[PDB]
């Protein structure tokens, strides 16, 4: 029974600076082992947050994450032009580490 | 040595026993 | 290996009556206190009704005299009634022991019309 | 030579003959001296094991780095050599005599083949036994007395006085052992002047220790009052053990040189190995304290290694 | 945030714990906070007790080293201790039946440290650990069953100090046989504070201006565990070992560095190795060093873990044959191996769970 | 810190490639090494992981048995021996890094090399 994590919104279209919210569910309950990653075309993925509540070093403060039960949400206060990229989910509670389907924002 | 002389005194007992050994045979 | 299965839920108009029920297999609540926990969109679980094995029923201040709760040992199911519904009472209802034990489930959501 | 004389007379009489054609004293000496023979044998045998056991502790343990205690171990090598030498010579002499009894004297082959090598070692051990009593007295002189150099530049000379003295004074007796005596083991009592070359090296060591003994006791007693810190450290521990071994061992032969007396000497000499072993290797505090430390570890290891609870959950919390 | 729960087998009792581990400082220890819930119609002429007993398990026995009793029953004493923010926050969510409890761990107490059982050893724990239990009893002397009480296990851990200390160095001079020049050996480390898994480096400056040659140089790291139950006994554990076949010619100098890393991947088969306290069968890393006030051990009655890298310089005893002759010149370099200061509660299990 | 990995290229089914991952600024004992591949146009996927401190070695179900991962502490490099390719296994492989102690996600990632079958 491998854990399958799916994100309902395939892609988000938004202007510059508007509030954008995302969701990311998991088939099986995970306590806090959730990490958020982003990547750009022709570039390596970069970590954004870990444990769904903590903030990594060197990341702008506009990135915020939270958890409520079984789903996990990533919220961006102000959408800077450089933030237009693709975002992924990840769980690391068990050895079958599975990533999210993948969400891309553009404008 | 004081005890060494006494050990040499035992040789007379063996010498006496040797004489008896020939007598017995 | 305990599981929580509950029935009841749908679109009903204000001040209606439903038959929210749940069955608890495995562990038997012959003596321990059973409670019906309430949720809220964007908020946490909060207690509204808790029934015991001696009939000592109690209810929350905000949900005072709104309805009644009952329990029965046979087939180990407990019931909870709808009376004087208001639009602010729209969320998913949870059934659990007073100590928040017994593998908290998911339940079904009930809404007003 | 009594047995040899009878054999020579018997052989001559037999050849010549063919051409022509107090009971009580022996009973007392046999029974009584058997008790005396085992009286000192048990003392040496018990000391032989104790000396080996004490030497094993010092060599086996990791405390061999310090020269203060390591010098004691090499002193124990003299005691074990002397104790073994007396044990082997008694057995070989008993074996040689028992062979002539039940197991006509030229037929037996091998009587004193091991007696000569054991006799010189037995004399080597006793003279070197008090030689190392001299080095201990002078070594302790520069620990509890005025000194500036560390425990170095003197260890080379220590071996030159321990076995050094029984290296040019015992070898003249080795020449005299075969020459002018040659009495069947090089050990006899024909002339008392030959012992003077053995006792005098021992006598010289005893008197020079008395020169050290008076000097060391007066230096310590005078300095004991002000800042000696008695029994606090190893400075006083060596004083208790060494200052009692020097006179007790020295006067053992002084009174003897100057059969009730025979029993007392052998009884005291048999336990000399036990006395030196307990004072230097057993009664000493640091070796005793470290010995029980490993015993504690061995005992502690045995006891440690002898051959519907619901799961933890979690819930939300409002900030 | 999230909390921890330990439901009673009968479902009539539970305990809420804010966090599992508790950082223990030089002079004060973080207090233990929590809230215990007791179901209604179960406290009539009944009392609730919470204990923080700590014992050193023996095998198959145990010896208590610190026990504290606090009464969280509905009968409350007149003298009420102040409630922390975490305890007060749980009161609102749980309800008015929630009964908070508090604990005060005394200073100079052994930390939660265990030892490797071994190949043929059973599943019983050999190290020391801290236990939190909640039960209902008329009095202390009253017997408490197993299914009527909870059993929550916690650990006490220490973190590396933020103030770096002096660089560790060693000096020695071992004189050879009667006539020889002194042998000088040097050994030092870049720093004394090392994180778990971080490499360790040792520097050696040996100058042997003597006839005797130098055999292979030995580099090793040894772990100290002075387990005391009724007597003081230490143990040896060569966690890291290095082989260097280099040699130093007589009347010549030498200088080289070596790098090691202590881990239990190759030390699993060893017995008696000290490891951090484990709540479950999940394995942990090597036991961290135990900081002490150094004023007095005072028979702490526990396990104290110390680390120091040892360099051994064996001589070949040049001159005579000396095939078996060899003298080991060695010095000890103390150092501290502890976890750094964290920013989140560690998960007390392997993060990728094999299941 | 920065790490670079290489050793990929066009291959045929049934071939074998060895992927070298040079690491600088950290060791392998205090930091677990993970390999994550991404199919062209698809999402991320984890294939293997290694933790030299405990010796644990894990592989994905789709690559179990085929792939062997090893870390050489002498040169501080991460190595992945991959064999018996099919068409569906082609992707771009990223040699990422994670903290062995206090795991907080894949903080560091490699440059990434494309593998074509
Ligand atoms: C001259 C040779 C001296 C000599 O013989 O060693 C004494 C030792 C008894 O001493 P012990 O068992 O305690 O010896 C331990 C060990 O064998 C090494 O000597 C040292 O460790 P390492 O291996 O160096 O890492 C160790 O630590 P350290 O105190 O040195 O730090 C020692 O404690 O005996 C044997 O080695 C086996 C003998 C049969 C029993």
């Amino acid at each position: 029974s491998d854990i399958q994590m799916t994100q309902s919104p395939s892609s988000l279209s938004a202007s510059v600076g508007d509030r954008v919210t995302i969701t990311c569910r998991a088939s099986q309950s995970v306590s806090s082992a959730v990490a958020w990653y982003q990547q750009k075309p022709g570039k390596a993925p970069k970590l954004l947050i870990y444990s769904a509540s903590s903030l990594y070093s060197g990341v702008p403060s506009r990135f915020s994450g939270s958890r409520s039960g079984t789903d996990f949400t990533l919220t961006i206060s102000s959408l800077q032009p450089e933030d237009f990229a693709t975002y992924y989910c990840q769980q690391y509670k068990y050895v079958p580490v599975t990533f999210g389907q993948g969400t891309k924002v553009e404008i | 040595h004081s005890q060494g002389t006494f050990t040499s005194d035992y040789s007379k007992y063996l010498d006496s026993r040797r004489a008896q050994d020939f007598v017995q045979w | 290996q305990v599981q929580l299965q509950e029935s009841g839920g749908g679109l009903v108009q204000a001040g209606g009556s439903l038959r929210l029920s749940c069955v608890v297999s495995g562990f038997f609540f012959d003596t321990v206190t059973m409670a019906w926990y309430r949720r809220a969109p964007g908020k946490h679980r909060e207690l509204v009704a808790s029934a015991t094995a001696g009939g000592t029923t109690t209810y929350a201040d905000s949900v005072k005299d709104r309805f009644t709760i009952s329990r029965d040992n046979a087939k180990n199911t407990v019931y909870l009634q709808m009376n004087s519904l208001k639009p602010e009472d729209t969320a998913v209802y949870y059934c659990n022991t007073f100590v928040r034990s017994l593998s908290w489930g998911q339940g079904t959501q009930v809404t007003v019309s | 030579q009594v047995m040899d004389f009878l054999f020579e007379k018997w052989k001559l009489y037999g050849d010549q003959c063919h051409h022509n054609l107090e009971i009580e004293v022996q009973k007392e000496v046999a029974k009584m001296y058997s008790s005396f023979q085992v009286m000192y044998t048990v003392g040496y045998s018990l000391s032989l094991g104790a000396l080996l056991l004490a030497l094993a502790i010092l060599g086996g343990l990791s405390k061999l780095h310090c020269t203060r205690n390591a010098i004691h171990a090499n002193l124990f090598a003299s005691f074990v050599l002397k104790a073994s030498s007396v044990l082997v010579i008694d057995g070989l002499l008993r074996t040689r005599y028992s062979q002539k009894i039940g197991d006509s004297t030229w037929l037996s082959d091998g009587a004193v083949a091991g007696c000569r090598v054991a006799a010189v070692f037995m004399q080597y051990g006793i003279v070197a036994n008090y030689c190392w009593l001299l080095v201990e007295g002078l070594y302790l002189h520069n620990l509890l007395g005025l000194a500036t150099l560390p425990e170095r530049s003197f260890f080379s000379l220590y071996l030159g006085i321990g076995w050094g003295a029984p290296m040019l004074f015992v070898v003249p007796w080795a020449v005299v052992k075969c020459l002018f005596e040659n009495v069947q083991c090089w050990t006899s009592n024909d002339n008392m002047g030959f012992w003077w070359i053995l006792r005098f090296p021992v006598f010289l060591a005893i008197l020079i220790n008395f020169f050290i003994f008076v000097r060391i006791v007066q230096l310590l007693v005078a300095k004991l009052r002000a800042r000696q810190m008695h029994h606090t450290d190893y400075k006083f521990r060596l004083a208790k053990s060494t200052l009692t071994l020097i006179p007790l061992l020295g006067v053992h032969e002084v009174v003897f040189a100057f059969s009730a007396k025979l029993f007392f000497d052998l009884f005291l000499s048999s336990f000399q190995g036990l006395l030196v072993a307990v004072l230097y290797c057993f009664l000493n505090k640091e070796v005793q304290s470290e010995l029980r430390r490993r015993w504690h570890r061995w005992r502690l290891g045995k006891v440690l290694w002898e051959e519907e609870s619901c799961t933890t959950a979690s819930s939300s919390l409002a900030k």
